[PDB]
């Protein structure tokens, strides 16, 4: 074990936590948990943190490439958007953790081939009205990349017909 | 060469010893970072 060689990731990633406290400005509620850049260090982190399904409503996890803040305002996000799925109440226990882990594996495994460079990160929102999972990409008008990421992501999630997936620019989200 | 990994490869590492060593320097976030 003292000579074990870890398996490198293409990118260094940062895992963030968001705590719901409406008294604070939104970014003030972000907390960096840790960063990693190997397969084994990914699992060491994942294996020592709470499952998404056990977070308090109003909290988030986000996994973003090192140097990209998990917010619309980042240079790498402001022209981008997200591939979003929304779950119902029953699906929190049956699917949220599985879908989130699959999302993490798509990110760290660079599953979108020559378009994985358009990936910024992913977010899971634990919400009473319906949990959300999304992959954030860097440019909504990189339509080849957006298509490829969306198509592969949906296949990897294995979504049933009742859980749909769509893309939205952050500019449109911010303006609602 | 880009470092690309399929899901089965990644999952195979989840419980090897290196993946069970608690990371250093974690913040104290109750019920999030499991201590
Ligand atoms: C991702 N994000 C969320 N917020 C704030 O958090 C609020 C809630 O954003 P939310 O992503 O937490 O969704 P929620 O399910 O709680 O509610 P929804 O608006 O009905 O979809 C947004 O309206 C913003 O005020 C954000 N505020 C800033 N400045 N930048 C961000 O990246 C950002």
């Amino acid at each position: 074990p003292e000579h074990y060689i870890k398996h490198p990731l293409q990118n260094r990633w940062a895992l963030w936590f968001f705590k719901n406290d409406k008294s604070k400005t939104w970014q003030a509620n972000l907390r960096l948990i840790s960063k990693f850049d190997t397969v084994e260090d990914f699992w060491a982190l994942y294996n020592h943190i709470q499952l998404s399904s056990n977070l308090m409503p109003g909290c988030d996890y986000s996994l973003f490439k090192d140097g990209i803040e998990p917010m619309w305002e980042d240079e790498k996000n402001k022209r981008g958007g997200r591939w979003l799925i929304t779950l119902n109440k029953q699906q929190r226990r049956s699917d949220l953790d599985r879908f989130w882990l699959e999302t993490l594996l798509c990110l760290i495994g660079e599953s979108f081939d020559d378009y994985s460079d358009d990936v910024c990160g992913a977010v899971v929102n634990v919400r009473a009205k319906g949990d959300k999972i999304a992959i954030w990409t860097t440019e909504c008008e990189n339509r080849e990349a957006v298509t490829h990421i969306g198509r592969v992501y949906k296949e990897r999630l294995g979504l049933p017909p009742k859980i749909v997936i769509g893309y939205q620019s952050h500019a449109d989200t911010a303006t609602k | 060469e880009k470092k690309r990994y399929d899901r089965e490869f990644l999952l195979g590492f989840q419980f090897i010893f290196a993946s069970m060593q608690k990371p250093e320097g974690l913040p104290h976030i109750s019920d999030v970072v499991l201590d």
